[PDB]
């Protein structure tokens, strides 16, 4: 009933809200929207729902699993923990910035809104008139980023705090451990859509906002062509459903033996796609809000200084004449108008809408400036900020669940070491390794946490785990079709997605990352340039290669560790 | 009683303003009603009895005719059309410029299209009857 | 626990708030509350515990109640059900008004916030100037009272059909009969007094607020000479109270015969008296700043109408220094100063506060007032009716349920006519007869029913109960120190009140009113006399005496026809 | 770009007010600050280059003085003190 959906509402998080519009704006907006589409129905379902029969058929944790169908096999649940480590090491500085931003929401005029005046105190900061408002504020007041990745300071004292009060409200929901609950899911599932309601409202309500509609229904052609934009799509959905992690698994343990796992795949993955277009529709009306502004100001500038320059009567020269009196004016004093034509710019609306704001905290500065033009700014403020940090506290408490669960059965410590000192510990020593994003040019570290080699060893996981369903103990000695599975999914073409196509899916854009990789030979990383308000790419040093390649392989050799074990039995 | 504080001094140059705006009032009038050009100079506006109340009569003359004056109900016309842009010049609202004979009268405030009042009482009784028929109803067949 | 309390809660009700802060306002204020305070001292409490004892013992309506003590007493009960019958048709126009009111505060701007134009367009209405807008509002837009009680006028259309309305409200809470609930009572009984935080709020946050608190508070000696301070203190606490209507009684034969009736007894009267103090003050601030408004509003008029005379500078005649400049220029310019003397006013803050608004609409025309300037009118406006609609419903439906009970048991009628048909009859029948209070000078027979001489039965009915109580069958042989009443609280010394000095009580007062109707000979009614903008006084006409001494007859007669009706049957 | 709408033609009138206006905080400034009593008159403000853009070069001299030029600066004093009240006579927002 809807205490089911209720329930499954809990499969929604920061990788619907914070990490999709994000991806969506990178890559052209329409040429994402249908790549997720054809990720979403031949590789998301299959995977998830095999995944959910394993873990209900084989009643206990995934290590377990693994030994019990090989020794050859172990180990990938190691890979998957160190992988939920790291993502929650810079997963927890998203609940920072957003209790960064609800601490400074309660002045009164909001920060973001006007710009610091000059140290002359007669005009506004020359940053302003290159970047907004929204974005001076992201970029100078809560991150100082620094030019360049090689320009290094001294570790910032609000981030770390963030991260510390966060950091320690995580540890306290742990202790607490007050999950189970079948009342308030109801409000904390009611909360997210209802807040998007007002903002969609808002948006709609707002000039412009058809063209970001437009911008992002519309597919382009040249980013199709690039294979990174799928690869980055199987990324996000496997990130949102969260394939890999192995909390799945542990949760279906928990779960009554009796249910069809197909129905619970479907109406997740169904809500989880649902939610997300949903959450973009909201994002990108603002976006397109702010591109047409930016649009119209930039035709404002240029027809107050021609008319300034040639003392044309003010409001005839309009946007729809620009073009005539343009040419009209050059044909008519080509001397001075050759001269001062470095100073003409062109206004073009595709280009500025493409390009006009971009970067990880994009959530971050288009919702804020929806909030700088509401009737009672502060109040829709701390109802959004606390909607994000709700999610990410949830979020976090599955990661953490995710985490703890495999150093449960270290009897050999637990024997003479509380639970509570080791999650402490744990919670402490992942702050710790963490404090690197709080730091002046901490935010490209981040930047690489999130896209460069993160969370890629999760499709070689999912590879790995169904290659090992399509051996004998997959549909030929065990799990053969037997009706003790409810009598359901027993030998169906459903198979064939996770029989077929899909291991060859895995490495189908593999080799066609590593093609472009190799051929194109550059990487880029973009940076502030505060100099002129606009990113720009750099290419990335020789030991941040290293380090992601450590990084990665770090994920890698855990097999071949595993193999080697196997060997000295496989030998005899 | 306009402004209550930050109140300017009252000395002559305000006398001179007031005189300019007053000749300039008048060439509008003589200019766009009975398109004539007239040339009104601020030594054409003559004031006399001035008190501490700020209260003084003054008139207008011709641009260098001592012998004539300019009849009253043309300049109330002038002053009736262009008060709005005197007022602003001094900063007060036509509650501290009374002119003893122009009393200031644009715009009948009518709100209500549809006398929201009746609209929503139609859609309460409607909702009330149906529910009382259908609960009626509902007892009936639950004898 | 809590729950009884808040069970408990369901006390309060549309006296408290509705009619308490007009007679306190009526009768001087702080010359009003002493008496008020002796009243609930010495009479409220013996009264209503004697009362719900009888009601847990003789476990049975109060016909039967009147059967056991004695034949010859028998139609108190009939009396009871024609007063509360005579309160409920008078009583629904409240709901009616309220209906008004929040029907027409969905409108922007709010009526009675700015006054209708004079037929030039140059001014405002002189009866604006003259009464306030919130006055011409309350007065001529929604109940266009007639100059005089004598004359009359056609019923009009919007307080009829709004009386329907609220009539078949009525009707529909009646019919449902879900009243049983144990849950949301909490929601009922916290909504008034949260409601009550914001408007007391405020109130104190207005200049001049503590001017009404002076008045309210501070007793006076004139005022409390006069009796009729005393009979209408008793008159309200005893309409507030609701004992000597008959539901008492029989929610008292409804719980179970075990429970300590004294502590419900003392725990009702005190958040009683709590509330009504409560909202006096809510109500008293307002009006206080009212009060302070108007009499700034005559200095500054004064102040103006001497600076145009006299020409003098702007700002140097201020309030304090106004007699020392009256006599001055009275010295400088004798002649022309004393030929305007007459058309010289002089404000009086004492005469001003004390008699600002009046009537019986006080709290109708002082929270408007206070509406007027708000943050956003419309939101409290709209729970403050809304408060005021519950509480009339949930009165409607206490006194109903009283009147419907003993005609309940007539099976002689009720054999062949279901009970809704009935319910419905009666329904209809009350809001026809109603109907009387919805022409031009409906509004004087309204406070007719509701203060002069309304009511007064109940004094009678008291006496007679508590006169029957101290005969033989009273503590003498029943009643009598039994260990029926749960062996607590028996025969204490709070007998010396309900079988000793409350009878006199009843009579002492009665006796100065009976002096003071023959001696003055005279009553007068307040008329609205818009000519010039404030209440007058006149006298009734002949009819009237006529018709409020059958009024009384009605209720006053019932015992001596039982007492011929029983001993017609004795003869024989 | 100010009034947007509702904006009345700029005709001779308009400019009389301005030298009008031009000369009294000439006259406050001499006033409140040098203590001399100058009278200056709307014809001691010569205006040059008018521009369909409403835009012209002007100066004050003395009051019945062709040879005496007011120096630059003490106009600009004085344009700093009334600005603020020259801006609401044309309903202007010192931005415009
Ligand atoms: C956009 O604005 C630039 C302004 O530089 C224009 O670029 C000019 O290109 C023309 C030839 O097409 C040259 O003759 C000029 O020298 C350039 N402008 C300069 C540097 O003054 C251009 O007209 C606009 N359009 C594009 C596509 O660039
Ligand atoms: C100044 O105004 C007076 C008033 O109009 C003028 O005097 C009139 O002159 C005309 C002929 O020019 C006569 O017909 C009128 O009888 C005169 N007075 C009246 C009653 O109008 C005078 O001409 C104007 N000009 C000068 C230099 O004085
Ligand atoms: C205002 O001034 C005084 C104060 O009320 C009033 O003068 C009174 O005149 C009456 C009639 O002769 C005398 O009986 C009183 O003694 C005078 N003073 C007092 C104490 O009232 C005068 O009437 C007032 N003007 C009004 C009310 O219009
Ligand atoms: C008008 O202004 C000129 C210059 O301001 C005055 O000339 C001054 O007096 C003599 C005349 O040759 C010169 O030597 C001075 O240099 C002039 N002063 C300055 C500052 O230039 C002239 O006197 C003024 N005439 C009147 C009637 O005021
Ligand atoms: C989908 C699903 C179905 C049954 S559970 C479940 C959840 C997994 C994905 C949720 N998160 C996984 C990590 C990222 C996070 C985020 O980006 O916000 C979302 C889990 S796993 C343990 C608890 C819950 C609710
Ligand atoms: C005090 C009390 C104690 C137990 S009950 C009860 C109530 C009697 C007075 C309430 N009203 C009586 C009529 C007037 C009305 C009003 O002026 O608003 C208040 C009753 S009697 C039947 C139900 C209830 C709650
Ligand atoms: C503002 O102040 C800075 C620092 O002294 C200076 O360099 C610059 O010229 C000033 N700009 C002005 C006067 O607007
Ligand atoms: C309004 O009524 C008429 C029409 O202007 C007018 O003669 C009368 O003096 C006015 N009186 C007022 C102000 O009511």
């Amino acid at each position: 009933l809807q205490f089911v959906f209720a329930c499954t509402s809990y499969a929604v998080g920061l990788g619907n809200v914070w990490r999709f519009p994000y991806l969506c704006q990178m890559y052209g907006g329409g040429s994402f929207l249908v790549p997720y589409i054809i990720m979403l129905i031949v590789e998301g379902m299959p995977l998830l729902y095999l995944e959910l029969a394993v873990g209900q058929r084989m009643r206990q944790g995934s290590i377990g699993a693994w030994r019990t169908i090989s020794p050859y096999l172990s180990g990938v649940g190691v890979a998957s923990v160190v992988v939920s480590f790291f993502l929650s090491m810079y997963y927890n500085v998203i609940n920072a910035w957003a209790f960064w931003y609800l601490f400074h929401s309660f002045q009164d005029p909001l920060p973001w809104s006007v710009c610091p005046l000059n140290g002359n105190h007669t005009g506004y900061d020359e940053e302003c008139e290159k970047a907004s408002s929204t974005q001076y504020f992201w970029y100078r007041k809560t991150l100082n980023i620094s030019p360049s990745l090689q320009e290094n300071g001294g570790v910032q004292w609000e981030p770390a705090l963030c991260l510390l009060l966060a950091w320690l409200v995580v540890y306290l929901c742990i202790l607490r451990g007050t999950e189970s609950t079948g009342k308030v899911v109801y409000f904390t599932a009611s909360l997210p859509y209802c807040v998007l309601i007002i903002y969609l409202i808002r948006g709609l309500t707002l000039h412009g906002a058809t063209n970001g509609l437009m911008y992002m229904f519309t597919p382009k052609i040249e980013q199709l062509a690039n294979p990174k934009a799928w690869i980055n799509a199987a990324t996000q959905i496997f990130f949102s459903l969260g394939l890999g992690f192995g909390s799945l698994i542990a949760f279906a343990s928990y779960n009554e033996p009796s249910n069809n796992c197909q129905k619970h795949a479907i109406i997740v993955s169904l809500i989880n796609s649902f939610t997300s277009i949903f959450a973009s529709i909201v994002t990108f009306s603002i976006y397109g809000f702010k591109a047409t502004f930016n649009y119209e100001n930039c035709l404002k500038k240029v027809s107050l200084l021609l008319t300034n320059t040639f003392d044309l009567e003010d409001g005839f020269l309009t946007a729809s004449n620009l073009e005539q009196v343009k040419g009209y004016l050059a044909s008519a004093y080509p001397s001075k108008y050759s001269e001062m034509f470095p100073q003409i710019k062109n206004c073009s609306l595709e280009s500025e809408l493409d390009t006009a704001v971009q970067g990880t905290g994009l959530a971050f500065i288009v919702y804020t400036e929806a909030i700088k033009n509401m009737e009672v700014s502060q109040l829709w403020s701390v109802l959004y900020f606390f909607m994000l940090l709700m999610l990410g506290i949830g979020s976090m408490l599955g990661n953490t669940a995710a985490i703890l669960t495999p150093l449960t059965d270290s009897k050999i410590i637990s024997s003479h070491l509380p639970k509570e000192a080791i999650s402490g510990l744990v919670c402490l020593v992942n702050c710790a390794i963490g404090m690197v994003f709080t730091m002046e040019a901490g935010n490209y570290w981040f930047d690489i946490f999130n896209d460069y080699a993160a969370t890629l060893s999760l499709l070689l996981i999912v590879l790995v785990e169904t290659i090992a369903v399509c051996y004998v103990y997959g549909l030929r000695r065990f799990e053969s079709d037997l009706k003790a599975m409810t009598g359901r999914a027993v030998s169906w073409y459903w198979k064939v997605m996770w029989a077929g196509v899909s291991p060859l899916l895995i490495v189908s854009l593999f080799v066609f990352y590593l093609s472009d990789y190799i051929l194109t030979g550059t990487l880029k990383y973009q940076a502030w340039d505060a100099s002129q308000g606009q990113l720009v790419t750099k290419d990335y040093p020789a030991y941040a290669l290293a380090v992601i390649g450590l990084l990665v392989a770090s994920s890698t050799m855990c097999i071949p560790l595993a193999a080697l074990g196997t060997f000295v039995q496989r030998r005899l | 009683s306009a402004l209550g504080d930050k109140a300017y001094e009252w000395n002559d140059n305000e006398m001179y303003l007031f005189r300019s705006s007053v000749a300039y009032a008048m060439r509008q009038y003589f200019l766009k009603v009975k398109n004539q050009m007239i040339l009104f100079g601020e030594e054409d506006v003559r004031v006399a009895n001035l008190k501490p109340r700020i209260s003084f009569n003054f008139f207008v003359t011709a641009p260098k005719n001592v012998s004539d004056i300019i009849p009253r109900t043309e300049v109330e016309k002038a002053i009736r059309m262009s008060r709005s842009r005197i007022n602003d010049a001094f900063r007060l609202n036509d509650n501290s410029l009374e002119f003893l004979g122009i009393q200031p009268t644009l715009g009948p405030p009518n709100q209500p299209p549809v006398s929201i009042w009746l609209i929503v009482f139609g859609v309460v009784m409607g909702v009330i009857v149906v529910g009382i028929v259908i609960l009626i109803f509902t007892g009936i067949r639950d004898r």
